[PDB]
């Protein structure tokens, strides 16, 4: 989408698996801001918003 | 054949949505227990 009309997706009910982001080599930017992507693969969240 | 629904008009911001395996003289009897503790 265009940044002005930018498309949410609420990603519920299901397992998140951050490593295979994180490990990927395709991703340039990757900065997480209030959380470390180490122990994302562990935490629990109700929503991710996308 | 199952052609009405008349239950809703909207759905406008979606928290949780789940599909499942369907759970169904009287011949049959249900009985259910439906409980709200700690969300
Ligand atoms: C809920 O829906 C209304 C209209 O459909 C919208 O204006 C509002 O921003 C929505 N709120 C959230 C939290 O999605």
């Amino acid at each position: 989408a265009s940044v002005y009309a930018w498309n949410r997706k609420r990603i519920s009910n299901c397992v998140a698996d951050y490593s295979v982001l994180y490990n990927s080599a395709s991703f340039s930017t990757f900065k997480c801001y209030g959380v470390s992507p180490t122990k994302l693969n562990d935490l629990c969240f109700t929503n991710v918003y996308a | 054949m199952e052609s009405e629904f008349r239950v809703y008009s909207s759905a406008n911001n979606c928290t949780f949505e789940y599909v499942s395996q369907p759970f169904l003289n009287f011949k049959n009897l249900r009985e259910f227990v439906f409980k709200n503790i700690d969300g």
